[PDB]
């Protein structure tokens, strides 16, 4: 009964090179909807990419990607194929596909309103353990830090999801060799150290990598 | 906003299209027309003043503006191909359209009514005064 | 193209208040206005669609505003669920849309602690130490690394997150990198932090081995 939007494809390119997204959409039709592509570059407002108009096959691209962007579309099974040659790192981003309806028509007001969940070396991560003299029944801090993975960003969780109180995540800063490193913290009543273990599991998405890694306090 | 303010943007919007140089020519004067196209379209002609909103002439006045929204939709599309032919080619209808929607006489025959009641009324005034002055 | 000021890029305001955001389009935009609250990181949702007509499925204490070229988005009891990077947006026509800028509203001395690099990471030839500080407000601070009573210079980072969704505060990661003959040559490791909500510049020590 709703409209949804699927937004698939992300990975690396080879410097240089070219690759093709894909955008399926279940529930509705394609071809009396145009579709249109957005991107957020990160810390930063909004920038649209491009779009395609599936009623007639008619695509506009922006300044930035005019002469390097190319989009098709199956009207079979509901998909959007963005055609990315010679990129960049401010491509690097989360990419959207989006909906927008015919003019006339109160379906024309109607912008875009259906946003998916957008897409975006090997890193290493280290345990960051708690002191022996933290207070009795107080207040502890434990996490993981992440660095030396190519491209920018990894992603951070804890315990699979299960912990979402206290946690603090944070924007990588860029080190001397082109390299990106972070650190993620959770603070926690220090009285259930002893009882329930802490794992944090990073991902890195164009490095395939998963990696858990759990934290105890030192003796 | 007005109706005719926005056909005060629109004329002489509508006249540089035509014979023009460049694709962004007819790009930034084609963002004028559609632009003020729409805020036309929620307005009311004032020979039509006192009736509803879903009065028959009143959804064709409205749709009747989605034609031209939907005429400007021509070249829009044609605009960004840098074709300085076919954009201005397939625009020759605007004047077609403006024709159509051009809603006079019976307001016009008070205005021609009120300015001899204020020409006869000096000529019947200073006329008998043009005769019987010298002899009193 | 038509530009779209917005304004403020951030603001900082209470509970439940009154709060208003301004955006000026560059030129002549009809009734084309869409406004957007954008949460950290997830699905963007829209708010206002015409401008000022609220989106079906929207509370109604927000509301829209146009007014010639002025296009205002009104938030009258802004709840502790509705911080965000809001967005006035044109369209006009489907390759001429352009964004907001973004309005970014979030909704005590800072708990300091020390973190020291484990043995996998000195079997690779590096030494990352870290201090944290969680839980203050402003952003200015002075956060400095004494190894053996002695101050550095150059090496080191430090990161900075947004603020926060309950309470609008900070937390820092001051990361001190070295090699392992650094590491090794000296014994002591303190951080110290010198803040205006604190009293005292806290120095937080530990000793090697």
């Amino acid at each position: 009964s709703e409209v949804q939007l699927v937004e698939s494809g992300g990975g690396l390119v080879q410097p240089g090179g070219s690759l093709r997204l894909s955008c399926a959409a279940s529930g509705f039709n394609v071809r009396s909807f145009s579709i249109h592509w957005v991107r957020q570059a990160p810390g930063k407002g909004l920038e649209w990419v491009a779009y395609i108009s599936s009623s007639s096959g008619s695509t506009s691209y922006a300044d930035s990607v005019k002469g390097r962007f190319t989009i098709s579309a199956d009207t079979s099974k509901n998909t959007a194929y963005l055609q990315m040659n010679s990129l960049r790192a401010e491509d690097t981003a989360v990419y959207y596909c989006a909906r927008w309806g015919y003019w006339p028509g109160e379906p024309w007001w109607k912008a875009f309103d259906y946003w998916g969940q957008g897409t975006l070396k090997g890193p290493s991560v280290f345990p960051l353990a708690p002191s022996s003299k933290s207070t009795s029944g107080g207040t502890a801090a434990l996490g993981c830090l992440v660095k030396d993975y190519f491209p920018e960003p990894v992603t951070v969780s804890w315990n699979s999801g299960a912990l979402t109180s206290g946690v603090h995540t944070f924007p990588a800063v860029l080190q001397s060799s082109g390299l990106y490193s972070l650190s993620s913290v959770v603070t926690v009543p220090s009285s259930s150290l002893g009882t329930q273990t802490y794992i944090c599991n990073v991902n890195h998405k164009p490095s395939n990598t998963k990696v858990d890694k759990k934290v105890e306090p030192k003796s | 906003a007005d109706l005719e303010d926005n056909w005060e943007t629109l004329n002489d919007n509508l006249k540089v299209i035509e014979k023009a140089d460049n694709a962004a020519q007819v790009k930034d004067a084609l963002t004028k027309m559609r632009a003020a196209a729409l805020d036309a379209q929620k307005a009311t002609p004032p020979k039509l003043e006192d009736k509803s909103p879903d009065s028959p002439e009143m959804k064709d006045f409205r749709h009747g503006f989605d034609i031209l929204v939907g005429q400007i939709d021509d070249a829009l599309k044609l605009a960004n191909e840098g074709k300085v032919k076919e954009a201005q080619a397939a625009a020759e209808q605007l004047k077609t359209t403006r024709n159509a929607y051009i809603q006079d006489w019976k307001y016009v025959a008070m205005v021609i009514d009120r300015i001899f009641l204020w020409m006869f009324i000096i000529v019947c005034l200073l006329g008998t005064v043009g005769l019987f002055l010298p002899p009193w | 193209d038509i530009q779209m000021t917005q304004s403020p890029s951030s603001l900082s305001a209470s509970v439940g208040d009154r709060v208003t955001i301004t955006c000026r389009a560059s030129q002549s935009v009809s009734s084309a206005v869409a406004w957007y609250q954008q949460k950290p990181g997830k699905a963007p949702k829209l708010l206002i669609y015409s401008a000022s007509s609220l989106y079906s499925g929207v509370p109604s204490r927000f509301s829209g505003s146009r007014s010639g070229t002025d296009f205002t988005l009104t938030i009258s009891s802004l709840q502790p669920e509705d911080f965000a990077t809001y967005y006035c947006q044109q369209y006009l026509y489907y390759s001429l849309v352009t964004f907001g800028q973004g309005t970014k509203v979030e909704i005590a001395a800072p708990s300091v602690f020390i973190f020291p690099p484990s043995d996998s990471q000195l079997k690779s030839g590096t030494a990352s130490v870290v201090c944290l500080l969680n839980n203050f407000y402003p952003r200015e601070a002075k956060v400095q690394w004494k190894v053996d009573n002695a101050l550095q210079s150059g090496n080191s980072q430090e990161s900075v997150t947004e603020q926060d969704s309950k309470d609008s505060t900070y937390s820092l990661s001051s990361t001190l990198t070295l090699s392992k003959a650094d590491y090794e040559k000296h014994k002591v490791y303190a951080c110290e932090v010198t803040h205006q909500g604190l009293s005292s510049p806290v120095t937080k020590s530990f000793n090697r081995g």
